[PDB]
């Protein structure tokens, strides 16, 4: 069954879902005093696709962005629910929801298959949800287990271990926003399996000066590329 | 392969799940109700908790009441027993709403037995793991004690023990007649039976000294015994 | 898993019904109903279904309405549930139709309910067998019997032992004299079937008769008198 | 628990196959043969059924729609009743007779819902729906248990449906009159039974035509079939 | 299985029911979609038994609504049901938005429906993959492909069904961005015929423009099949 | 093994194996400790840290002015229970104008626990909660997956709690007559026996007479840890 | 309308007139107001004609179902109980003033049922617009023990009084005698032009269709 | 929770229906014979059981009677349902339900239990005899829910032999008495063991009437 | 007043082996504006069953659709025509199922009961199904009083098809000429076991 415990005290279904988030393209999220930056590889499977139709970094709200790994249909369902809930909060309260609150809402939806108090199975998805609220910039990680952990810098995807190791190695609290972009891009280059360049990577930032989701374009990527070592 | 659902009869007509419930109840803490000359005495011996030294002294209590004049105790799961006791209180409330008088004991016992037995009929419900004791004592009618089994069977006794070692508490209790003994004389007897204390035993009666209404036994009465 | 659910087997049998019937038989409780010309009697053992216990409270006989009674043998929870279902059906019939249901209608409704169990695989069979006795509108006794299978049948005499009743009845073949003779018949039938001497306090006898339709149970003194009359 | 007794009727097999649908198809393939074909005059449906038995393959759905059945007869009756309900509801809603393809789509949706929803088994029946409407003239449709359907000028269902199909393709022609189509139907009914002569007491034969602008269905009695049989025999 | 979960996670993390729906899609007939400046061409494979099956009755090249068309590979009854739901949603969009449903919105709707079936108790996943061609709100033409899992993506030219990998590889080496209607139709045909037997009865090619969807008359298909014969010698 | 497949099956040993597995899910949570004196209750728990760049996981939660909790087990189930209790306390304070009786709230939570154990379609809550409050008296309760709850003088559960249990058993007789600082330091010393405690990896809250539930601030925690060490 | 009933030795005599009115206009001259519920139970009605007719059909068919299930002769008590429950379920609406007679194990039982769901066991009763005249006759001449012939004569005279004194009553006199064994339904118990030249009416068109 | 317990076998059979058919075949024999001016349903059955209480032959409506072979409880349920449906038709249309339509409705109700979830099929076969403006009918309803139209049939033990007997002695144009004599002969291939119902309203023969035949 | 919105009248009569059903052809609006003159109120259920619906036009159409649905279902499921009496009972029950929110229609059923013997069958209803079977004639609609006068004064028993046509047409026309909101043409249908005669009378258009 779906709601069955193991003899060790772990649900089988969420344990199996943990293996699903390990697939898909790798994304990195970095939080600095000036804002939060999410970058993502794009594993373009063919030259006939419209590259921009496949999305990685969606806007849960004006001040919230999210990078998803795992089953992308499930991820789209989760992000749509998050968007609806964040707009409902904005209407009821007339203010931008907190990032942590949004992650909690996503988590409560994610485990709705248990029926403790309707989806039929766990969400085989892992989300890096970043954004800027009254408290400042912040970046969160939520996974099928339902547990959400706040992160200074994090990575997800197939090459999560390498990116996360590099982020641990090269991350400094005082580092600037430009350094945040350079670090995100160099980590993605080291951890990606292609030649980093325009149209190959997707970057978005929610800056504290604006608390607004901003999607990069070419000549924003290229600017970082020409400063990489 | 006939012991995986409560709704399947074995070839021999038996319902194994209920037998397993019976084993579970036989492995749990001891409880007993004893009808004496002037009242009924309920005592619950929590021998499973000799390990837990951090439990607030005398906090754990398996003895409850209905209408203040019915003692209800149990042997089994706390959750299942609480479910049963909540149902008994709900039945009493509905009865008083309907008729403006307290529910008769036998009607309450029948309704509780039906409530328990309804859970041994379907494949999507877990049957209750709790033997129940419901007792009362009136000045005119003297004492009335009912034991309800996990299967829905209810029976009337002058003294009943449900739980561990019940076959020794029975033989020590059966050793002498208690209908011609006051409750206060019995408190000393029940203690000697348990030894063959002040923080692992729940005590209560309904007798003349308490106006035939529920009451936990005040400490200055238990300690000298 | 063919014998677990109330579904057919390769031979076409519903083994769960036979298992519930064996469960009823396991209780080792015997009950006997006998019809007379203007009276019907049910005698049951006053033992529990397999010292400080209250022996008066132990009974296998129940009152469905004032004038209709039953003996239910089986798992005690199932017996009480069937008694309550019968009483609910009787009250519903009285309310909806404005007169007292007779034993035939009650047995047939109870068997419809039993069939619902025997067909819907999500419920378990009641291991309860029953005798119901009453007096119908034509002033004659009705004595019907039903089992876990949902089969009801009217009887002149039934047990829940056939040849014993046959011999007794063919031997038998005033209203007060009829009542007394049928009561003696029932007590002797139970004594014969059990094959051991009865105790006046371990057996319960109830009667319905045209003189007094109300289903009543006769006191232990009268039962003792009847037992004494036998063997004398 | 109960899912241990559950069979999971609505589930994909490893090969992208519905086991229930395949077994229902097998059951229908073990049913008696029903054939249908289109003539210029109208649509023909034929079929083959103890001596104490007093129509169990061809049924009327509406003044302008009729159906030949293969598979389980009780499921066929349920679906025929539902199809009659659907046609009458269309007439109720629009004030015009239901086009044949629309009724086929509705009944096939009801078939497929049982293979996608719930935990029940599929209908183990297949239909040959013949009818006439103004937009598409004469139409014959084949419907299998999965809710898939197709349109034909001549087809067969049931036992030996391949030999009947071979006979139909070899003989069926665009330009046939009612009598020639009936003779071809009898010939196919003969060939699928591996018999040189059909016997007229195990044959069902009916036809739907348009005449004077009115749709008319004839279900052939035994003696009319005797006449058809003798005609088929001299040639 | 009224509410029993049908799609569950395997020990490795996979949702086997979705791979089985993918197998169902792989069993279906081939279809191809190619996008141009302001029109698209959809060529579907058709297989009917000659002389006995009515060829007009089968329709895998469906007009969803005024501006959006669809092709599918997989189970046909599931395809019909999903198409009816999609048409109902197109008209609900008209009725509530007062504007025609853009192609991307319809593709998202079908993708979410397939996801829903993949994520609800007591329902089997749709065993069909679709190519939906239409026009966006800015009047730009787009082609989307939706998979049984509920994943969707837009394409310049995409092939679905059986032997879709070979048609994809061919279209990679042959698609040349903006192409004239005649040559775009020819490319669609010669791409689909890499896998299906060369015969005008084994194909159905339609073309979608801002005015309407038109099915190509069979004389042209015969001429192009003969031209492909010529190029094959 | 046939007896541990669903939550409504009793083993021949008269055991529910699914509920025992839900309880075994409680041993792999972080160690938390609660102790009380004649006026206060102090709850101290170890925050889990899953990487260098991670922020410590929240360990204790506020239920009401004088009610707080700590959890051990599945976090999402604990969140559902936490929101249930918070809405219960708030609904009580809205319907009436008084704080909820603590025994009533704990018994309602136990009802919520035991309800899930009855139906096959549901599974027991896989988390154990310790509830610390002041309702005329400092009170510590513990709930369990099987619907059983108890009241304690000192409590601890989580990974490696046996050391904390031994410390509490040794020092139980002091807690009653300990002052606030002494009792905070006893709870911290138990928690330390469980293991280094830092301002980041330890959570500590108090609640008592005329002292609403309050997490202890960072400077105070640093001073207290210095006193401990 | 005028319906009446009375209890005579071992029988029930129901009587009724045979007129239905669309207000001031006589819509039916030979309407039948005595309604067969079961072999031993008959009813007559006043009020909304559709309500009377359909409630009577419902009661008849439910009583037949009950008789089939219980194999017991129906009871007038059951009929009045079902009728009262149905009439009360609608808070007054579905107006049906019903005289329900029968013979059962408890002898000849006559009931009067009010539209609001009230019933009354009666020796004789009348309902309808001409109810007061029928009551006058019955009161004046009724007596406890009467033969079937005397009961029929009294019913006929009462119905005739209603007919000839009430404008809403008229037509024939239907009567029914119900006994524990059978019934007899005397439908007509008592019963108190231009041919245009062919082709005179002009037409615009004519269509002939042969079936 | 609600799922079919009757499922297609790998060969396309519904083994639960086959098993119910086996059960009906192991049940007491019943039969029906349609005579030129009527139709009769007959059936065969310890000094204690009251005979009157266990009628197998029952009256669906004034001109419709029913007999069964199989499980008595299922028969009681289906008899109550058939009476309910006949009464519903009477209430709707004001006339007695036709035999064929009642058979169709009961057939649908029986088929429902072969497809809906959590229910076993009815373990009985029914013979329904009746007379309407369209003559006399004798229908057989199977556990599967399929209904056959018969001139004569037998639905119990050794029903192959009994069918052969009826076929070898049945003639299209026969009188009621000739049919009843054939019916009794078929069943015996005592009077207390015979129950017969004849179609005036449908009637069930009394003990003496069976004896004098 | 609801019935005054559209007006209309239907009239049935019986003779010897023949039965006539006639109706007016007006569809009005707001009780005085004649919007159509081809609005026939006679509907054929089957060769032996005809119905005439008078009252609110929308209710007439809805009820005709419901009756056609039910009759077609019955006939297809039985492979035989519905009996006229069964149709009358079904119509009564359909009317009464809407007792409290009724269709404002006053139907009459006309036809032949088959026994072959073809006995004329007539019956009238109110809006809630209260039905009166009558042996000579039936009337419904706003012109009910005038029609009752006509069929009272002029009805002759056992008239052949021509005599019945003349009598019924005269009755209908004379009744209509005294009615403001009913008229504008008259349709007459005479059924005999072999054929139907349909005639449109030359009536006033006032």
């Amino acid at each position: 069954g779906v709601n069955t415990f193991s003899p060790e005290g772990r649900l089988f279904q969420v344990e199996y879902a943990l293996g699903a988030i390990k697939l898909g393209s790798t994304a990195v999220g970095i939080c600095v005093n000036d804002g939060v930056i999410l970058a993502s590889e794009r594993r373009i499977s063919s030259t006939l696709i419209e590259k921009d139709s496949v999305e990685k970094l969606l806007s849960i709200d004006d001040h919230i962005g999210c990078a998803m790994s795992g089953l992308m249909a499930d991820a789209r369902t989760l992000i749509d629910y998050a968007r609806v809930e964040c707009n409902h909060y904005k209407f009821i309260y007339n203010e931008n929801i907190n990032i942590k609150s949004c992650v909690e809402l996503i988590s409560e939806l994610a485990l709705d298959f248990s029926n403790l108090s309707i989806m039929s199975r766990p969400f085989g998805v892992a989300l890096l949800i970043g954004g800027v609220d009254k408290n400042g910039p912040c970046l969160w990680y939520t996974e099928p287990s339902g547990t959400n952990t706040r992160f200074s810098a994090a990575s997800i995807g197939s090459a999560q271990e390498g990116a996360e190791l590099l982020l641990q190695e090269n991350y400094k609290k005082d580092m600037t926003f430009e350094q945040a972009e350079i670090l995100a891009l160099t980590v993605l280059r080291q951890v990606m399996e292609d030649k980093l360049s325009t149209s190959n990577v997707e970057i978005c930032a929610i800056k504290k000066s604006d608390q607004t989701f901003y999607k990069y374009n070419t000549d924003d990527i290229s600017r970082i590329i020409d400063v990489l070592p | 392969g006939y012991d995986l659902s409560v709704s399947t009869f074995s070839p021999d007509g038996r319902l194994y799940q209920v037998e397993y419930i019976y084993k579970s109840i036989n492995n749990n803490n001891t409880a007993l109700c004893l009808e004496c000359k002037d009242g009924i005495i309920c005592c619950c011996i929590n021998s499973n908790m000799d390990k837990n030294k951090m439990i607030k002294k005398n906090s754990y209590n398996r003895i409850y009441h209905v209408n203040n004049n019915i003692i209800i105790t149990y042997s089994g799961f706390d959750g299942d027993a609480r479910n049963i006791i909540d149902r008994a209180r709900s039945e009493a409330n509905t009865y008083y709403y309907n008729f403006h008088t307290n529910i008769p004991l036998h009607i309450l016992v029948n309704r509780i037995s039906l409530y328990i037995h309804a859970y041994t009929l379907y494949w999507h419900m877990r049957p209750f793991a709790a033997s129940i004791i419901i007792s009362s004592f009136n000045e005119k009618d003297k004492g009335d004690i009912y034991c309800i089994e996990p299967n829905g069977a209810c029976y009337k006794y002058s003294g009943i023990v449900i739980g561990k070692n019940k076959e020794m508490f029975k033989t020590e209790i059966e050793k002498k007649d208690y209908k011609d003994i006051n409750v206060r004389d019995a408190i000393e007897d029940i203690y000697k039976f348990i030894l063959t204390l002040q923080n692992l035993v729940n005590f209560s009666w309904i007798c003349k000294e308490s106006s035939y209404e529920f009451q936990n036994i005040h400490e200055e009465i238990l300690t000298p015994a | 898993y063919d014998r677990h659910l109330t579904i057919f087997s390769p031979d076409g049998n519903l083994y769960q019904i036979e298992y519930a019937i064996k469960a009823v038989k396991n209780t080792n409780i015997t009950s006997v109903g006998v019809k007379g010309e203007n009276c019907a009697v049910i005698i049951s053992q006053k033992k529990m279904a397999t010292k400080l216990l209250d022996y008066n409270n132990i009974t296998n006989i129940y009152n469905i309405t004032d004038e209709i009674g039953c003996s239910m043998v089986g798992m005690p929870g199932d017996c009480l549930s069937m008694v309550y279902k019968a009483r609910s059906e009787a009250s519903e019939f009285l309310y909806s139709n404005g007169y007292n249901v007779n034993a035939e209608t009650l047995c047939r409704n109870i068997c419809d309910k039993i069939q619902v169990y025997t067909q819907h695989a999500y419920m378990r069979l009641h291991a309860c067998s029953g005798m119901i006795i009453g007096i119908d509108e034509n002033n004659k006794p009705e004595l019907f019997k039903f089992d876990p299978s949902g089969f009801c049948a009217g009887y002149r005499a039934c047990v829940i032992s056939i040849s014993v009743l046959e011999r007794l009845l063919e031997k038998r073949k005033t209203i007060d004299e009829d009542i007394r003779n049928t009561t003696i018949l029932a007590i002797e039938a139970l004594q014969t079937i059990l094959a051991f001497d009865l105790k006046a306090s371990e057996i319960e006898v109830a009667i319905v008769s045209t003189k007094n339709r109300n289903f009543t149970q006769i006191s232990e003194k009268e039962i003792d008198n009847y037992l004494t009359y036998i063997a004398e | 628990m109960a899912r241990r007794y559950d069979s999971r009727t609505t589930t994909f097999s490893p090969e992208g196959r519905l086991y229930q649908v395949e077994y229902a198809l097998e059951a229908i393939n073990n049913a008696s043969i029903t054939i249908g074909l289109i003539t210029k005059d109208g649509v023909i449906l034929g079929a083959d059924k103890s001596k104490l038995i007093d129509y169990e393959k061809i049924y009327k759905i509406d003044k302008h729609i009729f159906c030949g059945v293969a598979g389980l007869n009780a499921d066929a009756n349920i679906l025929i009743n539902q199809s009659r309900l659907y046609a009458q509801r269309y007439l109720y809603n629009y004030n015009e007779v239901q086009p044949v393809s629309q009724l086929v789509v509705q009944i096939c949706d009801i078939k497929q819902s049982y293979t996608q929803y719930g935990g029940l088994r599929p209908y183990g029946v297949s239909f040959l729906i013949g009818g006439y409407d103004t937009k598409d003239g004469y139409q014959l449709y084949h419907t299998d248990p999965s809710g898939n359907y197709s349109g034909w000028f001549a087809t067969a269902i049931g036992t030996n449906n391949l030999t009947a199909s071979s006979v139909l393709k070899q003989e069926w022609k665009n330009d046939m009159t009612l009598e020639e189509g009936l003779l071809l139907a009898l010939k196919t009914l003969a060939k699928s039974t591996d018999t040189e002569i059909p016997k007229s007491e195990k044959i069902e034969l009916a036809y739907l035509t348009n005449k004077d602008g009115e749709v008319y269905q004839k279900y052939l009695t035994e003696k009319e079939i005797e006449e058809l049989i003798k005609l088929y025999t001299q040639k | 299985s009224y509410d029993r979960a049908i799609t569950v996670f395997s020990p490795d993390g996979h949702l086997l029911q979705v791979e089985h729906a993918l197998e169902a899609v792989k069993k279906g007939g081939c279809a191809v979609a190619i996008k141009s400046s302001n029109f698209a061409v959809l060529a579907v494979e058709k297989k009917n038994i000659p002389k006995l099956q009515n060829p007009k009755t089968t329709e895998k090249l469906i007009k969803l609504d005024e501006h959006n068309c669809l092709a599918f590979a997989g189970l046909n009854a599931d395809a019909r049901v999903l198409v009816n739901k999609t048409r109902l949603e197109c008209q609900r969009y008209y009725l509530n938005m007062d504007e025609p449903a853009p192609v991307d919105y319809i593709a998202k709707y079908v993708a979410k429906v397939q996801q829903k079936f993949t994520h609800r108790g007591g329902v089997r996943p749709f065993g069909i993959a679709t190519l939906i061609a239409g026009f966006k709100n800015n009047k730009e033409i787009c082609i989307y492909q939706t998979e049984p899992s509920g994943i969707y993506a837009a394409w310049k030219a995409q092939a679905i069904g059986k032997n879709a990998k070979i048609v994809q590889e061919f279209l990679e080496k042959n698609y040349q961005e903006n192409m004239e209607q005649k040559d775009c139709i020819f490319l669609a045909l010669k791409a689909i015929f890499e896998v299906v037997e060369l015969s005008s009865k084994n194909v159905e090619v339609a073309l979608l423009t801002e005015k309407d969807l038109t099915f190509i008359e069979e004389q042209e298909i015969n001429s192009m099949v003969e031209l492909i014969d010529q190029e094959r010698t | 093994n046939l007896y541990d497949t669903d939550n409504i099956i009793y083993s021949p040993e008269g055991r529910l194996y699914q509920v025992e597995y839900a309880s075994e899910a409680i041993k792999q949570g972080t160690c938390a400790v609660a102790i009380k004196s004649k006026d206060y209750v102090v709850v101290s728990g170890l925050k889990k840290c899953i990487s260098k760049l991670s922020f410590p996981q929240e360990k204790i939660f506020k239920i009401d002015d004088y009610i707080g909790i700590s959890m051990s087990g599945i976090t999402s189930d604990a969140k559902v229970l936490t929101k249930f209790m918070q809405n219960e306390c708030l609904s009580h304070k809205f319907l009436y104008n008084e704080n909820i009786n603590i025994e009533s709230l704990v018994r309602s939570v136990a009802d919520k626990y035991q309800k899930n154990t009855q139906k096959s379609s549901k599974r027991a809550f896989g988390v154990g909660l310790m509830i610390a409050a002041y309702h005329n008296e400092p009170c510590i309760f513990e709930t369990r997956p099987n619907g059983s709850y108890f009241e304690y003088d000192a409590l601890s559960f989580g990974a490696r709690s046996h050391a904390s249990k031994t410390y509490l058993e040794k020092n139980l007789h002091l807690f009653e007559e300990c002052s606030l600082e002494e009792l905070i330091l006893h709870c911290l010393k138990a928690l330390k026996c469980s293991l280094e405690l830092t301002i980041s990896n330890t959570a500590l809250a108090v609640v008592g007479k005329n002292h609403p539930w309050q997490e202890i601030s960072s400077l105070q925690l640093e001073e207290y840890l210095s006193k401990v060490k | 309308t005028t319906i009446c009933g009375l209890v005579c030795q071992n029988a029930v005599i129901l009587g009724a007139d045979t007129r239905a009115t669309e207000g001031p206009i006589v819509a039916d001259k030979n309407c039948s107001k005595l309604h067969y519920i079961s072999k031993n139970i008959w009813c007559a009605g006043a009020g909304v004609a559709g309500d009377l007719e359909h409630t009577t059909l419902w009661l008849q068919h439910n009583v037949e179902l009950h008789r089939l299930n219980t194999n017991t002769q129906p009871r007038v008590s059951m009929c009045v109980s079902r009728l009262t429950q149905e009439l009360f379920k609608y808070q007054g609406y579905k107006v049906c003033a019903i005289v329900l007679g029968g013979v059962d194990v408890n002898g000849p039982q006559l009931y009067g049922i009010h539209p609001h769901g009230s019933s009354c066991l009666l020796p004789f009763t009348a309902l309808g617009s001409g109810s007061l005249n029928a009551m006058a006759v019955l009161e004046a001449k009724y007596r406890d023990n009467m033969t079937i012939e005397e009961g029929k004569n009294l019913v006929c005279e009462a119905i005739c009084a209603g007919i000839f004194n009430d404008l809403g009553s008229g037509g024939n006199v239907d009567i029914c005698v119900i006994t524990k064994d059978s019934y007899q339904h005397i439908r007509p118990y008592k019963e108190p032009p231009t041919i245009y030249p062919k082709g005179t009416t002009p037409i615009l068109s004519e269509k002939i269709e042969y079936i | 929770y609600s799922f079919s317990l009757t499922t297609f076998s790998p060969t396309g059979k519904l083994v639960q229906i086959e098993y119910a058919l086996n059960r009906v075949s192991s049940s007491s024999p019943a039969l029906g014979i349609r005579a030129k001016n009527g139709v009769i349903i007959a059936t065969e059955k310890n000094e204690l059981i009251e005979e009157n209480s266990i009628f197998k032959i029952q009256q669906i409506s004034e001109h419709i009677g029913i007999v069964y072979a199989g499980m008595p409880g299922d028969f009681r349920v289906l008899l109550k349902r058939a009476r309910k449906e006949a009464i519903r038709y009477s209430l709707q249309y004001g006339s007695e339900i036709l035999v064929k339509e009642l058979v169709k409705i009961i057939a649908s109700i029986v088929q429902e239990f072969t497809q809906t979830g959590g229910v076993r099929p009815f373990g009985l076969s029914l013979l329904i005899c009746g007379v309407d403006v369209y003559g006399y009918h004798l229908y057989q309803i199977d556990p599967s829910g399929c209904y056959f139209n018969w001139m004569a049939t037998c639905v119990g033990k050794d029903y192959q032999n009994n069918m052969s007997f009826l076929e070898k002695r049945y003639n299209k144009d026969i009188e009621i008495e000739d049919a009843i004599h054939t019916a009794i002969l078929t069943l015996k291939e005592n009077e207390k063991n015979i129950e017969i119902g004849v179609a005036k309203p449908f009637k069930i023969l009394t003990q003496n009437e069976i004896k004098d035949y | 007043s609801i019935y005054n919105y559209n007006g209309g009248c239907v009239l049935g009569m019986s003779g010897s082996n023949c039965v006539a059903i006639a109706c007016d052809l007006r569809l009005g609006a707001n009780t005085f504006t004649t919007v159509s003159t081809k609005f026939s109120k006679i509907f054929k259920m089957n060769n032996n069953v005809y119905v005439g619906l008078s009252g609110l036009a929308t209710d007439i159409q809805t009820l005709y659709e419901i009756l056609r649905y039910r009759v077609n279902l019955y006939e297809v499921r039985q492979d035989a025509e519905m009996d006229v009496e069964c149709f009358a009972n079904m119509l009564s029950s359909i009317l009464y199922s809407n007792r409290f929110s009724p269709y404002f229609v006053n139907p009459i059923v006309v036809g032949f009961k088959l026994k072959v013997n073809y006995e004329p069958y007539l019956t009238a209803y109110d809006l809630i199904g209260a039905k009166c079977e009558t042996r000579d004639f039936v009337v419904n609609g706003v012109t009910s009083e005038q029609l009752f006068g006509m069929c009272e004064s002029l009805y002759v028993k056992d008239q052949d098809e021509n005599g019945l046509f003349e009598t019924i047409s005269q009755c209908l026309l004379s009744a209509l000429d005294r009615d403001c909101i009913s008229g504008w043409g008259a349709e007459v249908l005479v059924l005999t076991p072999e054929k139907i005669i349909k005639k449109k009378l030359k009536a006033r258009m006032d």
